[PDB]
């Protein structure tokens, strides 16, 4: 356990998850790991000094995770996972944030709404951008390369594998289907295959929307229409239309 | 510099043949084969191409146009530039079916132009209808409002002209090498006239012996399918034409036998 390692050993762990920024100050205030446990939730904060909302959430969660001793597999993922992660799901634009807060897979797995707003994280669709993205990940048990995995392109003749699909994946799917001029609009948008595929709420409009095709033109969104129905596949194709018939209204 | 000018003018006739001997309907051919025939076979301008290039991305899309697809989100605003495109589609997708004349270009734009109208007597107007790329196809379908305020035709026996004209293009199946083969097969004997050019009806006036006369015959709308085809289309007609004094009896009676003579035979 945790609490039997001696203070050199707590200490590199705790810089390990990119917290030895509070080292030189609460190096005195730690002779044990179970002084670590032994503190509650304020402790850590006054003696430790860590004063980033994230960081107390961060400790707090890699604290109870080693309590239960089960070896989670989010868990397994550090930040700097997470920040490359970024890269994969379309959301370049925060790496500085959440790099600076140090989110690993327990934050992604824990995380709530303020939290992703304080990382200015705002938009509704980047929510759901990140809601699905994690997703994937449960439905790869958070293996490390399931999307840092790209397979051949013919590979696709199974919708699952679009699941998959990064951002950069999605560009180069609309360079074979002719939209070259509009796929690097997708930059900084969120759109991954885990949105497209599994988001009932995320279709056509929404896509053509990021893109920049403009709703009057009918002969572009109609090419883009025919394949995008072809990337998803027939269940998910009817998972869509169906959500159609229950609007998304904002107010109950 | 103008080495990747050729590369890439082979590629686009390579897409052509690639699918016409693949033996793919239209409505199946992709997006650069569908901007490929646009160009080669159409013989469609460069600015007319890269509006079809950005808002058209598939045959399958290509053969279902609409004329308001065509007029709002291609941007088209020529009726006559639409009619083109539409009839274009409606003959390649016949020629392309399961189901047993072909234009590749043959009559085009330019030949109707440049040729053609000329050789119809009429080179007056070849200008417009060069600005309005009236091929062969659309020939058929021009009405009397196209004629008179899009292509400034405002002469009606110049549009008797042109229908008969085109009459002649239709008996002879719309078969350019038949048509060309047949003019220059009688140019200085006297038997097939439904073809004869403006020309051959000029250089014949002056073989009967009237020389001073057959130049005034030159934008006239004079040719020889009215000549063969047109009922009203007597010497008497012809001489009207010519600007005879009805004082000059004997050029007249000259013509009258004549005339009978190129008609008899």
């Amino acid at each position: 356990p945790f609490a039997k390692w001696t203070k050199e050993q707590v200490c590199s762990w705790l810089a390990e998850q990119g917290l030895g920024s509070y080292l030189s100050s609460g190096k005195h205030w730690i002779i044990s790991g179970q002084t670590l446990l032994q503190a509650s939730q304020q402790d850590l904060e006054k003696e430790l000094g860590i004063k980033h909302s994230l960081h107390r959430k961060k400790l707090q969660l890699a604290l109870q995770a080693l309590g239960s001793e089960e070896e989670t597999n989010y868990g397994k993922l550090d930040f700097n996972w997470v920040t490359r992660w970024l890269d994969d799901i379309g959301l370049p634009q925060y790496k500085t944030q959440f790099d600076e807060g140090r989110v690993d897979g327990r934050m992604l797995h824990y995380m709530t709404v303020d939290d992703l707003l304080s990382l200015k994280v705002v938009s509704v669709l980047h929510h759901l951008s990140i809601k699905r993205a994690i997703q994937v990940l449960r439905i790869n048990n958070f293996e490390p390369n399931c999307l840092r995995r790209r397979p051949s392109d013919e590979n696709s003749i199974t919708p699952s594998e679009v699941q998959q699909w990064t951002n950069h994946r999605v560009m180069e799917w609309l360079r074979s289907v002719d939209l070259a001029e509009y796929a690097p609009n997708l930059r900084g948008s969120g759109v991954h295959g885990g949105l497209m595929v599994l988001e009932p709420r995320f279709n056509v409009e929404t896509m053509a929307q990021l893109l920049n095709i403009p709703p009057n033109k009918t002969l572009l969104r109609r090419h883009l229409a025919t394949h995008f129905n072809l990337l998803i596949g027939a269940e998910a194709q009817h998972q869509k239309r169906d959500a159609m018939e229950l609007p998304d209204y904002v107010l109950l | 510099t103008q080495a990747e000018k050729d590369r890439r003018l082979k590629k686009k006739h390579e897409l052509l043949e690639e699918a016409r001997r693949k033996g793919l309907p239209f409505a199946q051919w992709d997006g650069p084969t569908v901007v490929a025939w646009l160009e080669l076979w159409l013989g469609m301008p460069a600015w007319y191409v890269a509006a079809c290039r950005a808002n058209v991305k598939s045959g399958a899309i290509m053969s279902a146009l609409s004329d308001t697809e065509i007029q709002r989100e291609i941007g088209i605003s020529n009726p006559l530039h639409r009619l083109k495109l539409r009839l274009a589609i409606q003959e390649m997708v016949s020629l392309t079916s399961p189901s047993a004349t072909l234009a590749y270009g043959d009559m085009n734009h330019e030949w109707i132009g440049n040729e053609w109208l000329p050789s119809l007597g009429l080179p007056q107007y070849r200008s417009y209808f060069m600005e309005c790329l009236v091929d062969a196809r659309m020939l058929d379908h021009l009405t009397k409002k196209d004629l008179r305020v899009h292509l400034k035709m405002v002469d009606s026996f110049h549009r008797t002209s042109l229908q008969y004209g085109i009459m002649c293009l239709k008996r002879l199946n719309y078969d350019r090498k038949e048509l060309e083969r047949r003019r220059e097969a009688s140019q200085h004997e006297i038997k097939d006239v439904l073809v004869w050019s403006n020309d051959r009806v000029i250089r014949w006036i002056q073989a009967i012996g009237l020389r001073e006369y057959a130049n005034n015959i030159l934008e006239s709308g004079v040719h020889g399918s009215l000549i063969a085809l047109d009922e009203n289309f007597d010497y008497s007609s012809l001489a009207l034409l010519l600007q005879i004094p009805t004082q000059n009896t004997q050029a007249r009676q000259i013509l009258e036998r004549e005339y009978n003579n190129l008609l008899a035979l």
